């Protein structure tokens, strides 16, 4: 998109969360019309996302810990995001 | 279309 910029936050889980909600996916109702992308769309107060304080509403995810989220479902999101890990390098295209 | 949002 015209004008956007691309942004990393580290954000580290406490008590298995980081925080925040996604919408869309593919195979999903859109969350911003014409883009079947992944996108933050809640962030929850003194969670871990808030803290760290750089991911926004509306953000698009592009890669979580270099795992692309072009082109995947809201199901394959999801278990990515309840893996294992706890830290996560995302990568967001903020319009 | 199914239209989740899914706290992580």
């Amino acid at each position: 998109p015209l004008g956007s910029e691309v942004i990393q936050a580290l954000i580290f889980k406490d008590d298995g969360s980081l925080g925040l909600s996604i919408s869309g996916g593919v195979g999903s109702s859109s969350f911003k019309s014409g883009d079947d992308g992944i996108f933050v769309s809640k962030i929850a107060k003194g969670g871990p996302c808030d803290n760290e304080g750089t991911l926004k509403i509306g953000d698009k995810i592009l890669s979580v810990n270099e795992i692309s989220f072009t082109g995947i479902t809201h199901e394959k999101a999801v278990e990515i995001l309840k893996n294992q890990d706890s830290k996560y390098m995302v990568v967001v295209e903020r319009s | 279309n199914p239209n989740p949002e899914t706290s992580v």
